[PDB]
């Protein structure tokens, strides 16, 4: 009984809750796909120029 | 002086069983401290757990 309570103690300190990591995973997929999106938006800035000459 | 030999087996396993739990190195039952306080909030307010010796 006292191996399985220190076991149960060990996991409580170090065991992850997954629902939230599944959770932060579905946040942070579509932040790096907007980011992309973004970054792809601030690559174009530049083509105005052609049009002044 | 059977009778006896038990009750002396049966405190022996008290002993082992008090003294034996321990977590962290640190112990709430075995009667080593007087209390153990853990934090609470966030400008280190503490929770007080007073220790039962057992």
């Amino acid at each position: 009984k006292l191996q399985d309570s220190l076991d149960a103690g060990v996991g409580n300190l170090v065991d992850a809750d997954l629902a939230k990591e599944s959770a932060k995973l579905q946040s942070l997929q579509t932040k790096q796909q907007l980011g992309v999106q973004a970054l792809s938006i601030a690559n174009q800035s530049s083509s105005s120029i052609l049009s002044l000459f | 002086n059977a009778l006896k030999s038990d009750f002396d087996s049966l405190r022996d396993q008290i002993e082992k069983a008090a003294t034996n739990a321990k977590f962290n190195g640190v112990s709430i039952a075995d009667g080593s401290t007087t209390k153990l306080t853990f934090l609470a909030n966030s400008d280190g307010s503490g929770f007080t757990v007073n220790a039962k010796t057992i």
